[PDB]
Order: C-alpha cells, then structure tokens, then sequence
RNA sequence: GCUGGCGACCAUAGCAAGAGUGAACCACCUGAUCCCUUCCCGAACUCAGAAGUGAAACCUCUUAGCGCUGAUGGUAGUGUGGGAUUACCCAUGUGAGAGUAAGUCAUCGCCAGCU
RNA sequence: CGGAGGAGUACGAAGGUGCGCUCAGCGUGGUCGGAAAUCACGCGUAGAGUAUAAAGGCAAAAGCGCGCUUAACUGCGAGAC
C-alpha cells in the first residue's frame, strides 16, 4: 500500500478536480500503456489490485512501470458523531486522475498478452480506460 | 475531545497607499510594508518600521533599478 | 515526392481560439510553417490526410511538399500537438528544409 | 639564510628549473606554527604555560585562538580559547628556519623522518614536530607537560616539483 | 583584492554623499602620484581637477606630502575659480592619514570649507 | 589611437577557453629611520625612493562551450450574455507558462595624461 | 468547537557614533585529535547569522569586532496611515 514516508501537514483541503492532463500522457518508460479517459480518484488498494492482476497474468515475463502514486490524505469522521468539533482523522490515501493520465506501462511482453492483461485490469478501476503505444511524434 | 487550534491575529492593513502618477504632499505615507519590499529614492524617507514617506511635494514614480534589481519609489518635483 | 499535403490559407479572421475550434469542428487542422528567408505562414490542412501521413514512419524523416494554390513549400515535420485523451492531432509545426 | 638566498639561491634555482621570468622563482612566503590545547577547560592553565613556552622558542607575542560553534561530542564551545598560533614572515621566519635546520634535526630521535610525500600539492609543506624539546630553551625543569606542534611553510611554488626543488635548494633534510 | 576592498569601503561614503546631494571632492592616491577632482551632485560634470601630472609639479617626486599639499592648493584655487564654496570630502576608501590629510588641509587653507 | 579616474544601465552586458601591451599610466617589487599599523605578523593600514619586470594582476581582441535573451502559431485560463451541471459547450472580448525557430562576447557621457 | 505555531520577556550593553571584517559547505597534508577538536592552500556558492515563533527583509549589510560614549534627552511638531 503506497503511502508517503513523511509529510509536512497531516490534513489537506478538499479542493476541486478540473482540467486535462497535458503532463504524464506520453508513453516514456515502456512500450504499451493504459491511460484513463475520464477523471476521478484512484486509491492505493485499487492500484495494488490492478498491479497484482497485471503481474499475475503476464507471469512476470516483462517489466511493469507504475506512474500513479497516492500522496493526498483523506479524512472521515469516525461514526455516531455530530457535526463540528474539528476535522476528522486520516483513513486512507488517494491520487487524483485527470483525463489523459497514464496509469501503467508494460515493456518486454507481446502486444496480445499486454492488452489482455490490461483488459483484466480495467474491470477493477472506477473509470474508463484506453490502450496506447509508443509513437515517434 | 477538542481542538488545539482556533487562534489568529488582528489585521494590520498593509500595502501601497499612493499609486504611480498621483500627487503627494510632504509627509504623505506612500507604502506600508513589513520589510523593504520597496526602497526609497529622491525625496523619499524611511521610517523605523520600514514605512516609506514623501519629504517633498510632487508626483510619485515607481521604478526598477540597480544590479540587485530591487524596486524604488521616488517623488519628482 | 512521397507526401504532398494540400493546404489552404489561414488568415487573421481564421486565427484565434474560436476560429480554431470552428475549424476542428469542420475537421480541419491549423498548422504553421516557419523557416529561413521568409516569415511564418499559417495554413490549414485536412485531418484525414494528416492522420494517414502520421502512420508512416518515413513521414518524419523524408521531406514533405505542402501545396497552397500555385505555391509549393518543401518542409519537414517539426512538432505535433495531440489531444491528451482522444489523441486526435490538433496543431502542426513545419520547418523549411 | 638571510642574504645567501637573495644572492645565489634564486640564481641556481632558475638555472635548474628553466623559468623564463625572474619573478617565477618560488619564494617561501610565510611559516606558521600552531597547536591546540585540547580539553583546556579541565585545567585552564596548560594554555597559559604553553603561550609562555612558545614565546620562549619564538620571539613574537602569540594570539590565542577561539573556536566557533560547539560540538556535542567534545567539551568545546565558541566563547573560550582552544588553541594558539603564530605566523612568521621576513627576518623572524628566516632566523627561525636557520635555527630549525641547525639544531632541531640533530635533536630529533629519527633522522630523515620527514617524508617527500605529504605535500599539500599547491607548493606548501606541512610538518608535525613531536614534543616541545629539540628546541633551545630551559631543560625539563621549570617547564610544564610535553607538547607537540604543527609547522606549515607556505611558499609561492606553483607545483609540487617546484616546491620540492625549493626545499632541496634550501637544505631541508627530507 | 585590495582595489575591490577599498571600493567596498568607499561605497558607503559615496552613497551617503549622493543622498545628501552635495558637491563632492574625490581623491585618488598611487605610489607615484596623487590626484584630486571636484564633481557636482548629479555626478555627470567635473568642475575642477588637480594632479601631480601637471607641468608645474611633474619635475618633483610627485608621490609625497609636499606634492599632496601643492595639489590641494591647486584644486582649491580651481574651485575658487569655478565658484564652488562648500564641498564634501570623499577619502575614497583610503585612511584619512598622511598625504590625504595634507591635501585636505591644503585645500581648507586655500578656502574650501569641509 | 592607448591609459587612469568619475558617472548612466545591470548578462543581447556574464562565466569559460585562446591571444597582446608597458615609451606614459597601473601592478608587483626595496627598507622599517620618521607619521602610522598588527587581539602576533609593513601579510593588510601608512611613509621614503626606484634597483627590476609585465611573472601575478588590471586592461584590450576572437568564440558560442556554458549561461542568457527569445518570435510566429497553437494550448490552458478568463470578463459579459446564453446553455449544461465532474466543471464543460456556443457568441464576443482577452490571453499565458512551458516548448520551438532565431539572437547574444553590450552600449553611452565628463575630466586628465602619452606617441 | 476550520488547519498549524508562538506571547504575558531580555539587554547600561544586546543603545549611540567613528573605524574595520564577511558567513556557512567541501577537496587536499599535518600531534596522543578521530565522522566531528586547532592550523595552510584551493573549488563551488549563499544554504551562515540576525536574543525569541513565523512572515516580510537584510552589502551603505539590518550579520561580525574594536575605541569613546549616554540622543534608552527636554520643549515641540508641517503632514499623513
């Protein structure tokens, strides 16, 4: 479960998720990549589940590059509690996903196996996906 | 339980008081600043709290000058 | 020889965000040609032709001929902008060869 | 050395090293003798004895060296002296060198102990002399504990070979 | 470098004289020669100058207290000719001692008040 | 044409590499008598002259190796009116940052001296 | 009853003035002293420091040292926040 080793502040503001992903949309560490087409939030457990599925199905015949890291803490109030009395505690970490953001790259495996593994991985993600390949320009 | 936060200080109303192109009289305050964000040129004096004031009657002008590239405010008679 | 892209004239009224969006809706791609001995020239290309050319690998290395009316410009593809999600080409920069 | 240097040493050194300009002959600029009285806070008088003894050996009033910062491992902090130094230039350094080469070498237990290596590489030579004996002063009586010292000779030599040639011309044992 | 250190030392006095906006009396000293110059507040005009390179004092040593006094007298005379009465001395990073004190005293005797 | 000082701007002006000058100026260089100096040292500050040199340093010439400046076009954002609600579409006005082509070994005043 | 830290002091010098000096970090050799003790040279560069929390500042340094001193005065005060 990826989590930052250290942080300056324990709790962060909610914010808003807008715009497109002009950075991180280019395949740069491998041959074949899976890229999100809409926006949302990706959790650490979802990242781990997708990675485990991909690795199991490719049988560790190539290299997987993970290009999402959860660095935004999320807090929830415990339960049975009224409104007020300060902010809640951290329960899990997430990563913001914008359309065009690359999630996983695969290098060293054949296109059929990589695509089929990505198809398996897509069934666990909470947003739509697509498959891209390295290109010249 | 409770929260250990919940404190803040009163406002201090800092910033520029007279803008470029305006007319001033001797003694008018031009800049209220915590540090020397702006420096004094001709006919401008500096107070103990880094305030910049005009020592002559004229027109205020801002500029960028020097090797450091720091900003200056002056008064033209 | 290999690639002869047929381009039109893209003028001031056709430049700008609104004009560019209208052109892309009409399935045309704005492009710029900049090179020595002349000032830049703004043109418009056809999406199908650009997509067909982009598939070939030799398109990037070989010289290309861009035809606008009687004028012909020999250039090489210098840069391409792609939509982050849909991946459609949106703008092209050509350098005179 | 005094005059002998000015009259003939640069002459032969030029003839040997083949330097074009008469300003390129390496010259010995200064020599500084220094030593730190570690854990001076424990007693606080070894420093006072040391300044007296080193004033005896060298005829210049010294300056006591203060530290900056404080080290948790050691007992030292900024505000109190921890060492002492003196720098010699001109007549004082040249007579210091003459007395050194004259009497210090015979007194040292091991001859040729000094090494051609250990040069800083910029033309300056660092040497460490063990114990305050091997110098002209009173005997072990009336003098406090034995103390070592460091002597650094800073010259104008551009390269280690030039510095070594200068020492050889001077007459340093090794 | 010695020149850089001296310029750094003189910068504060030069800036203060600039702020006060008074006529400046600058002096430069070299092992062989001593020079003096009078400059306006704006800093773009030189009202008067004096040095040991002039014909009158060139034959002498030109690098001593007597030459400094002669230069001070000459610069004071030229200041009187130009009509400048009140000036601010600028030691230009040199210690106010020796030839420079001599030149300043010579100018004060000549009539410049500072 | 060359040198020194005082000013206007602070990299299109700087760093780095290579090269040159002392007839005059500049620097080093001699000595510690006198003035003066070292929390100890003429090492720096200061005084008297000039024995020698351009070694070091200052100054000047070339470049693009760095650094720096830097378009056009497009993209993001955004005021007003309309539509829609994962934060977008239309009309009109506005318009970056990054990146690309390209450029860059600055320039201007006052005073004194030398061939 | 949002997210994070400090205060209820200190200083006759840690005030004034004249003069003088720049930090910290690394690479090379040296004594019982080495990861880290004093000292010489060289490289890159402000990351040092500023009585105290943070922000805005700091080369004419607002950082550092020395000598002399009490403007840590009295009566006011154009004008402005």
């Amino acid at each position: 479960m990826l989590q930052p080793k250290r942080t300056k502040f324990r709790k962060v503001h909610k914010g808003r998720n807008t715009g497109l992903a002009h950075r991180g949309s280019t395949v740069s560490f491998g041959s074949i990549a899976i890229k999100a087409t809409e926006r949302g939030r990706m959790t650490a457990r979802q990242i781990e589940a997708a990675r485990r599925t991909i690795s199991r199905r490719i049988k560790r015949g190539g290299k997987i590059f993970i290009r999402v890291f959860p660095d935004k803490p999320i807090t929830e109030k415990p339960l049975e509690v009224r409104m007020g009395n300060g902010k809640g505690n951290v329960e899990y970490w997430v990563c913001e996903i914008k359309p065009g953001k690359i999630l996983y790259e695969i290098e060293g495996v054949n296109e059929d196996l990589a695509r089929e593994a990505f198809a398996l991985a897509a069934a666990k993600l909470p947003f739509k996906t697509t498959i891209v390949t390295r290109t010249v320009m | 339980g409770s929260t250990k936060n919940g404190r803040d200080s009163n406002p201090k109303m800092l910033g520029v008081k007279v803008y470029g192109g305006q007319t001033v009289t001797a003694g008018n305050i031009i800049v209220r600043q915590r540090g020397t964000e702006f420096h004094a040129g001709a006919n401008v004096g500096m107070g103990r709290d880094h305030t910049l004031f005009a020592t002559a009657d004229g027109v205020v002008k801002f500029e960028v000058k020097g090797q450091f590239g720091r900003r200056y405010v002056k008064v033209e008679t | 020889a290999n690639f002869v892209l047929n381009a039109q004239a893209r003028a001031e009224d056709k430049q700008g965000k609104g004009a560019s969006r209208r052109l892309r809706r009409e399935s045309l791609v704005p492009a710029i040609i900049y090179g020595g001995n002349a000032e830049p020239v703004a043109v418009t290309l056809e999406l199908r032709e650009l997509v067909k050319a982009l598939e070939s690998n030799v398109f990037f290395e070989e010289v290309v001929e861009i035809k606008v009316g009687d004028k012909v410009e020999n250039v090489k593809i210098q840069a391409l902008q792609r939509h982050p999600a849909k991946n459609t080409p949106m703008h092209a920069d050509f350098k005179r060869a | 050395l005094k005059a002998r240097y000015n009259d003939e040493l640069k002459a032969k050194l030029q003839e040997e090293l083949s330097i074009k300009n008469v300003m390129e002959i390496p010259r010995i600029t200064k020599i500084t003798l220094n030593m730190g009285v570690g854990a001076a806070a424990t007693d606080k008088k070894l420093l006072d004895g040391a300044v007296a003894d080193m004033q005896l050996i060298a005829g210049q009033k010294p300056v006591v060296t203060l530290a900056r910062k404080s080290i948790a491992g050691f007992k030292i902090r900024d505000g109190w002296p921890i060492g002492c130094k003196v720098t010699l230039r001109g007549d004082q350094m040249y007579e210091f060198l003459d007395r050194l080469i004259s009497i210090a070498i015979p007194r040292i237990r091991d001859f040729r102990g000094f090494s051609a290596k250990s040069f800083d590489g910029r033309g300056n030579y660092s040497m460490g002399l063990k114990e305050q004996i091997v110098f002209p002063e009173i005997d072990f009586d009336k003098i406090d504990r034995i103390r070592g010292m460091d002597i650094t000779i800073t010259t104008t030599a551009r390269t280690d070979d030039e510095g070594r040639a200068l020492m050889r011309a001077f007459g340093f044992p090794f | 470098e010695k020149k850089q250190s001296r310029l750094r030392r003189a910068k504060s006095t030069r800036l203060h004289i600039r702020a006060l906006g008074a006529t400046r009396l600058c002096v430069n000293r070299t092992p062989r020669h001593i020079y003096a110059q009078v400059i306006s507040a704006d800093g773009g005009k030189v009202l008067a100058q004096a040095s040991t390179l002039d014909a009158s004092l060139r034959s002498g040593t030109t690098g001593n207290i007597e030459a400094a006094t002669k230069v001070g007298a000459l610069i004071a005379e030229r200041a009187k000719a130009a009509g400048v009465t009140k000036v601010a001395f600028d030691r230009s990073g040199f210690k106010y001692h020796g030839r420079i004190k001599a030149l300043a005293d010579a100018a004060r005797e000549g009539g410049l008040e500072f």
